[PDB]
């Protein structure tokens, strides 16, 4: 598995892979792992698929449910805390073999200038948490791989599709050094799920779009 | 009035015991002869609570026999505790003495019992057999000849006090007792004593042909 | 063990072999191992044969109960949902040898297309699911071969009376690779049993109809 | 309305107390000297507490045994605790005072007891014995000569009040004591804190011995 | 009616303050003198809370000798917690009023007793003695001179109004608190918050002493 | 640590060495390791050092607790079955390092014969107790040395002062025999000590008795 | 240990013998191994001496405990069913070194045939109980010498004295064959233990009978 | 990670290091891990980072309950007790793996002499507490070379200026000596955090000064 | 770690050293070991530091509770039971690494004869406890030297001058002889504390006086190694 995310002038891009495997044998080829969390936050979690999908779900009931009952969203850091809170609880099953890591990329609006106001946040297994200053951040198997690539690779993104090109890109490399994360599937024409956040929110991207730049990708490689 | 619900129980109590019948427990020279008016023959108002202690009762049934069962459950509890020897009629006494006092005091209603605990010698050991009488309402007394509960007390203790005879065969101790509560044959009688020169175990019933030889 | 389904246009069609071992040694020769859940779902689990009548008892009467206390049957979500919560929680017994793994089939009534309503779900031994969209899955240790074996047969698939036969082929397949399945007895005339589930619900599959696929299958392979 | 029950109880108390039978208490040279009208011969109105601690009272028997009972386990546990010189009659006192007077706020109806606690010195020492009484209510007085409780006090209290004498002997304190209660050693309790004994001062006079010494 | 229960409350706790002993407790120069009348010599009304601060109260004993034995636990339990300087006497006066307006309201009756807090700077630091008064109803006063409790306060108030003298020595402090108390040793308690003391400032002075100063 | 008892015509007497060690280290030189009880026993425990002395003192406190609240002192068998079920009781910690043997001897006020009426009472780690009949018993670390001792003296013994001299030479035997066992030092003048108990009672042995005593045993067997 | 049981017209006999071990060493030569619990049953018990007793009080007080508060004893089935109870509970300390196995012999008053109410019952550590129709049985170390000779010796049993010989002489044969079980004592005058149950209720067998069968075993023995 | 703080007279000091390690992979450059609790407090924690983040928000949000529920703030003993507390608490945690080791250097305002009102308390891994007298002390992987430099440094510490600057060249060694001690980063622009606390509390060192500092360390060292 | 305690006519005296040790590395230099738990006992406690600290604290506070609570301060042997009850407690804390054993050491102002009022209490990891009635007693890695220097040294002291004289003696040959023990530090004039109980209560010696007798003991072990030699050869 490998989840990437990346900061653009106005906003944030998250994506992700769709392989899950059962050490070398192929299990599936359609996961989703980037969730929607709310209306200005994207979550992608790594790990034990089972782990990632109860996390997801249960940290956006928590998030709907505080601001339902107090009538007023949480702030950023407020859902920071809550996240961290729950992977560090996590730990003991975590140690059993349950590990989740999660990897949290938002847009405050509260934030002073709106050029600026994407946010990328990384997790430990312990719990701590840091808010990523270098404007890229990945977690997952081919994590390293897919940070390397971002590492040459980000002097390119000037906007929210060259952002995208970049993420799909990084995610090619991670899946062309980790057999654990699975490549553009052309043959079935299955390709990695995106979430653009901006300050009108956080809307999935087609699949068409990211089937285009992949396969201009695949081109660019193949010549 | 706390004054006018102690009477108010006080006279429950006791119009609770009157009614019912009379229990007689003598001491002779083998120990001490229990001798109760129960016309029933499943329910019975003697029992033994331990080696060398007796038990009797008279007032409403299904509350002495829950005493009696306590004071078992006590008696076999300190006798495996530290020794069978070091439980004595005294404990079980005062025990039945502090529990009638709070069931007296802070129950609804009372306990219509008069209870009767008697302990005799140990075996090869001379001593005067004890016997205690509790109330309803807890007090305590130690009776050196005779104790006499239930129904109409007053002519069975004067019958009792004129004819008491000290160191008295268990015949003649069975006639006497008899003879002052009917002032009642097998079938309406229970009688048990406390054979002082049993070993261990001094309680024993006399019953059937033996009782009505013994009359 | 080993259990199939797979989607035909209409409906769905799950079936499971009959043979139980303790070992090496065969204990059990008739063993039922598809229940019909409720009206539109049919539920197969592998594993400890204990734990599967189990956890078929306990999902079915849990179903039920639902239904019947607030008057309306539970969506298609919900049931994946209790049944990876069962799973779940069976996870400390499984560690020490009792694991179960079940296989969801069912029918949606709320789905927008009829020919596409039939569904089938997966789960893992961390009580994940999965909705499978590849058509067909399968369960247990002979599981792997059934999967190869539909991966070839599964473009043979029109109707249900084919997917009923690609599904019998692939447990033929099945027992003819792994020892633990069970095959067609032709001798004590025992053959796996099949349920079909539609929009008219589902149904038991006759013993009959299971037993000429079966001789088919044989004679077409003599 | 409270002053009315306050009332109500304290002629309780008193009308139950002045029914029972009565208890004297005085220090003499040897120690202390309890002499109790007990006509029976199982039941005991003076016990001991601790090794130089003495127990007397008098009203309801059930209710002063079992304040008896937990004074005892409070010593015992007091001793064990931190030391057996650590446990003085004061503490015991303290903690009867309390507890009798939370009785006599809180349960329905308030004990009708009367306690006098003795303590004398350690082996070696030299130390006036104290003697402490406590009442229904809670009050607790120390009294530096001799305590009468239960019954008709205040004969017995101007009796020993023009024949009291310090440093009297033990015939002498037991005389005092027999001739201030009237206004036999079968119907008599007597026991002594004897100062004299090394560790357990508490010992009780019966039988022919008592008939010597009256 | 709960202003007729009020009332009750009131009348009873005002009726047994003042059936007891009086307590007067005034700053001087080198701290904080206690002067009560006390004839037991088992009994005492003026205790130690903490290093810096003293105890003292007037009414029914067995209620304010609890008081006092919970407000040494809390001053320990606080002072072994964070520090020993973090205990002051405004936390000890706060917790003794809300504890008694909680007995006030909720408890069958309230307790009559009215509590004396007083706190002396520490060792080498300069600052006037504080004291507080707890009434039964949980109502704290803080006075900057002197205190009176217990008894008829109104001439002991006057008394102490008229003869006050702040920087005071001890003996004139003491002089001045027994006139207004009369308006011997045998029948006082003395009591003292020694400021000049390094760590413990609480100390009795009793026998000769208390007599010299007499 | 050798505690010897046996039986003389009379009355019982028990003695105790005063020598602790912590491994070969010598540690104590006067430790007192016979406690009398009450009026009529004596305890003996054998072991560590702490535990010994916490089950005397707990012991004693129990058996004064219930002659105090009963008014009647425990029956022999009694005692016995108190200290029985401490023992038992002692178990779990015993298997972990702190063991404690006790040694219970005593005069029986309502036995028949006066002359018969000591006891000697042996206890084992589970708790079993033995009542005595050979007359002489032993606990300890030198232990047999000293009970083989008493086997081939016991039959001098007549009265006390004959029991009291054959237990001062069965613990310097003992003494002699085990090193963890401390023999008469005549240098510092610390001798082991005694208790005798019969018809009136329970009394401590004065220092200068046993110390004459263990000199003339020592300038027996110096010549 | 050991303990035997056997069934003669008319009645019932238990005995057992006196020794008590701590590995090679003797540290007891008169226990008392065979209890009579009530009128008319007596239980032996082998391995743990601690165990054993305590099993047999709290057995004898269980069984006076259900009689006092009844007014009727227990059938004999009702007191196999809190034996084996008591065994079954036992399991945990019997795993940890504290077993005891105990052997129930009785006499059914209840019984139709009064030749043929002889009752001898054995146990396991699992709580299991079989009433034995063989007329023998024994426990303890030295059990299986013992039934080895009253196999060849229950053909001379005829009545109460036959049968207590026999058993004596079984006694002899498993402490001949075993060190854990002491033999007839002739130096201190020590005999094992016997319990005769029949119509008449339950007595002890005086020592001297005891002792002249033993006597005459070993003169036989001799040549 | 390594933390230092020293002494100067009118005020104290503290600094830190910007890197965080997961093993040998740099994970983190731009930590702060230098505190303000309140006004005239700093701590500075080593070890897991999510730990010390953890310590250093629950510490300041006690002593600020206890300021606003008594209106008084606690003395420094106290607060050095409440830390001391929490490390004690925290052993079953970090014997685990998750270790964290406070450093607590402060102003006391109540303090005699104005000049000497500085205090460094260091504290171990059992809660143990010691307040330094040697006007310096360290904590983390890199102390010992720190402390080492700082006290060949320490007597050119004259005010804070000079103080500051001889805490920046300790953590210079630190990082020179120390792979998991990041050094102030040229290409990047991130230098270590300092805080100085002096009568008028406790403020945030600018970036600036400590980037000029750097600078002439690293030219200084050069040549 | 090293704590010695010694009885002298009149009073006892009780000196500990100053260092703390982290394995082979010096992390303490200045810790004060011996505490003043009332005004006639001190109690020095030796092994963990943090433990040692802890139990001083939680003991006076134990101390002064009851006496405020009761009025009366505790006998002699109940401050004994309630030290020996808080070790056995630790047992479990002990067997983990947390070990602490402490030293008690007293007047007893109702002991009945003022000059042996004095009394030194040893414990053991149990919680057992033994009133040592030798006249000294150490404990500490380093005890064995100083109570072996006190056993050769104890027949100068006849007051509490000659005691304190011992008891930094000792100290010094048990620093001599362990590593773990810090001796007198002449250079940062670091030196270990004392302090001396007598009818008068107990008072914390000045350093200057124990920093005289350290160097008086310096100079004449100097002066004897400068007399003596290994036989004949230096």
């Amino acid at each position: 598995t490998t989840i990437v995310a990346l900061k653009y002038p106005g906003g944030v891009v998250m994506a992700g892979d769709r392989r899950s495997t059962q050490g070398n044998m192929i299990s599936g080829r359609d996961v989703r792992k980037v969730y929607i969390t709310d209306d200005y936050t994207a979550t992608g979690i790594a790990g034990t698929a089972a782990v990632a999908v109860e996390f997801a779900r249960l940290y956006a009931v928590e998030l709907e449910h505080y601001e339902k009952l107090e009538g007023v969203p949480l702030t950023f850091a407020g859902k920071i805390n809550r996240l961290a809170i729950m992977v560090r609880g996590n730990l003991a099953a975590a140690m059993q073999g349950l590990l989740a890591l999660p990897l949290l990329a938002g847009y405050d609006i509260h934030a002073s200038d709106p050029q600026s106001a994407g946010r990328i946040v990384s997790f430990d297994a312990a719990g701590g948490w840091n808010i990523e200053e270098e404007g890229y951040q990945a977690v997952g198997s081919g994590s390293l791989f897919a940070k390397s690539s971002m590492k040459k690779l980000y002097s390119q993104v000037t906007d929210g599709d060259s952002g995208l090109r970049v993420a799909v890109e990084a995610l090619y490399d991670a899946a062309d050094d980790d057999s654990a994360t699975g490549g553009p599937d052309l043959v079935r024409g299955i390709f990695p799920t995106a979430v653009i956040i901006d300050a009108d929110g956080a809307v999935d991207v087609p699949e068409s779009r990211i089937a285009e730049l992949a396969r201009a990708i695949i081109e660019s490689r193949s010549g | 009035s706390p004054e006018q619900a102690m009477r108010e129980r006080s006279e429950l109590a006791r119009k609770g015991i009157a009614r019912a019948k009379s229990v007689v427990a003598l001491a002779y020279a083998g120990g001490v002869l229990f001798v109760a008016e129960n016309p029933s023959r499943s329910l019975q108002k003697i029992s033994e609570l331990y080696d060398r202690v007796g038990f009797a009762a008279a007032g409403k049934f299904n509350e002495f026999d829950n005493l009696r069962r306590g004071g078992i459950q006590f008696a076999d509890t300190r006798g495996y505790a530290y020794d069978r020897r070091d439980v004595t009629g005294r404990q079980l006494a005062n025990v039945y003495a502090q529990t009638l006092g709070t069931i007296f005091t802070e129950q609804a209603k009372p306990y219509e019992v008069e209870l009767c605990v008697a302990e005799v010698a140990h075996y090869g050991e001379t001593k005067r057999p004890e016997l205690y009488r509790i109330t309803y309402d807890g007090s305590i007394a130690d009776e050196p000849h005779f104790v006499v509960m239930g129904g109409t007390t007053e002519p069975i203790a004067n019958a009792l006090k004129e004819s008491y005879a000290e160191n008295a065969s268990l015949t003649d101790a069975l006639r006497i007792a008899v003879a002052a509560l009917r002032a009642l044959g097998v079938a309406s009688l229970e009688v048990a004593v406390l054979d002082a020169n049993r070993p261990r175990r001094a309680f024993r019933r006399i019953t059937g042909s033996a009782l009505q030889a013994l009359l």
